[PDB]
């Protein structure tokens, strides 16, 4: 299935280099690089600037709600401030956005809006983007949050979105450390961190590893395996796997986890899933994240080969011997690499 | 009676605007016991791989965390539910008085 | 009726008097998780020059707790910014109902 | 890393020892045995017959 | 008086809703003190068979703790009863003042 040309080499013993674990035993190109696969992002050029929610929330009776649409006024209503039992309709959600959102059609059809039970979303308009996008209705904005696609934190994130969303929740601009991107999904109502804008999220795929593996009828398949998609926002902040550009030197599993040994990095995959190798969450660090690691000591090294042994995998490398070591559980947190012997090895 | 129906009405719209404020600091709340979630069962899955063990009551284990975690996320929402009743039986009860006054 | 917009503007002056209290001891409040910060950041940097492990995955960590220092300001800011609506919508529904008496 | 089955087990007193066809792993908690203190360790490796 | 006991009885209804929440919040606690029951007793069994003790003084023991937990259970039902007795005395109390007025 998926061809055999990963395989073939003029030598193929040199080359081919593979380990072996039950179900699966995969098998590794020493000579083929990999690819990152750019024809296929996920987010093509996601227009951030399209799309904002009006946030519907508590009128405050009185208070007249003003917002700009394209920094330009067109949504404007003010509360019926009328006594009447039946005139406390004035300020509940989903009426109050019906009055705001025909307003928005009647300014111009460029742009399509609509109503939700929490909101109103403007669809791109075609060509012309929400220039600028701001408001103050009331005192305090209490009525309308506009939330665009870039806020503060994890609060000001309007509660009912639609069925995909995006926001970006940044700090600030120069420390990228709490960057990551958030998805509404409809169904259940919850909101998950899928990669963001404008990053291609797999590796070609065919140059990565092959993996031959057993078919239940008794007759082998040389496949290629389905290696991850990372699942997280932005190429810098999910770093790309960076064993790219190199060869796949020696494949070896240490732990529980998969591992490849690439140019200078120890790139071991997720801890307890074989194929996961991007970083699996970009906020929180969960010890199944994976390592990847670069021996750099004080003498740039190509890493060798490897051996799996049992509590700890050695590295070789050509000029000297690491040992990476961790008792407790093997995460990111804990490695300790040590640089213990210095006998040299040849190819 | 004008002024009482404006009064008990702005008194409705505080209680709608503190239940919106009790909501969103619910959403805090929950996507806070999220993220110890996250780092929790990612522990366990460190645990679970690194010994050799792979057995359902190693899976029983996760289980048990993550229903753990789930029944207190279900707290959480009945303790929003239960202040939700509250509130808005209390503006109910209000907006009758004022109604039996008028 | 001047007596009432008198004291009803005393009033709005007193609550931007704790307006202004509230934003400076949010500032100190700010200022002191920096002093924690710098030292959380330094003991982080210190742990990552030491072990040679050199690795992308190891700056991902240093930016994990960046990313919870930040995500606790914007807590504390949420929190302010949450305050002063309260006391403005506080100080203009008073000002609405003594306007209604006058 | 190998399906093994389990041909035989010896109790002995503070540790189980599992024999198989191709390991011998012992399972060792002298804690209260419990699913969470298992910890088996695989420590030889000669081979056995039916 | 027609305000008046529809009022006094309004103030009854809500607390009889009060003692719902009451005894429903109370069989949340009992059956978290049951949660921890469960694995304390857990543990112990765990305990007594590991040794090979056999001892009726370890069935006497498992039996203490075990007393130990109904005692504790015991002690919060009385705390519901009592307040219960409180909550009803004082709808009745205020009832009677208020057929003293009518």
């Amino acid at each position: 299935p998926n061809g055999s040309n990963y395989i073939k080499t003029a030598n193929p013993r040199n080359d081919l280099r593979m380990v072996t674990v039950a179900d699966y035993t995969f098998i590794v190109n020493r000579n083929v690089v990999a690819q990152k696969n750019t024809k296929s992002v996920n987010l093509p050029n996601y227009n951030p600037n399209q799309d904002g929610l009006i946030n519907v929330r508590g009128g405050q009776y009185g208070r007249e709600l003003i917002v700009h649409i394209n920094g330009k006024d067109v949504a404007k209503y003010k509360i019926p401030d009328g006594s009447q039992p039946e005139h406390v309709n004035n300020t509940d959600a989903q009426w109050l956005a019906e009055e705001l959102a025909k307003q928005m059609r009647t300014n111009l059809s460029d742009w399509t809006v609509n109503v939700g039970q929490g909101f109103i979303h403007v669809t791109a308009p075609s060509g012309q983007q929400i220039d600028s996008f701001t408001t103050k209705d009331g005192y305090a904005d209490q009525l309308i949050n506009p939330v665009t696609h870039y806020a503060q934190s994890f609060s000001k994130l309007p509660p009912n979105a639609p069925n995909g969303y995006m926001v970006k929740i940044v700090g600030d601009a120069s420390k990228s450390a709490d960057q990551y991107y958030v998805r509404y999904d409809a169904e259940r109502k919850v909101w998950t961190e899928t990669l963001g804008w404008n990053t291609e999220d797999q590796v070609l795929w065919e140059t990565m590893p092959h993996a031959l593996v057993r078919a239940a009828d008794g007759n082998f398949d040389f496949k290629w395996l389905e290696w991850s998609p990372k699942s997280c926002g932005d190429v810098d902040t999910n770093p790309w796997p960076s064993f790219v550009g190199s060869s796949i030197n020696d494949v070896f599993f240490f732990r529980n986890r998969l591992g490849f040994l690439s140019g200078e990095n120890i790139i071991l995959s997720r801890t307890a899933k074989y194929f996961n190798f991007y970083p699996a969450s970009i906020a929180n660090l969960s010890d199944d994240d994976p390592i990847d690691v670069a021996v750099s000591t004080n003498r740039i090294a190509i890493l060798k080969y490897a051996v799996p042994f049992s509590e700890e995998l050695l590295i070789w490398s050509d000029e000297a011997q690491f040992v990476l070591t961790a008792s407790g559980t093997l995460t990111s947190k804990s490695v300790e690499l040590n640089l213990t012997t210095q006998f040299d090895v040849q190819d | 009676a004008m002024e009482i129906m404006r009064q008990t009405n702005i008194q409705n719209a505080d209680l709608s605007l503190q239940a919106r404020s009790k909501l969103e600091e619910a959403s805090a709340e929950l996507t806070s016991q999220n993220m110890q979630k996250v780092q929790a069962i990612g522990s366990i899955r460190a645990a679970i791989g690194e010994s050799m063990l792979e057995g359902s009551s190693m899976d029983r284990i996760k289980r048990v965390t993550e229903g753990q975690f789930i029944r207190e996320a279900n707290m959480v929402t009945e303790n929003y539910r239960r202040d939700y009743q509250a509130i808005f039986a209390q503006q109910l009860g209000g907006t009758q008085s004022a109604a039996s006054q008028i």
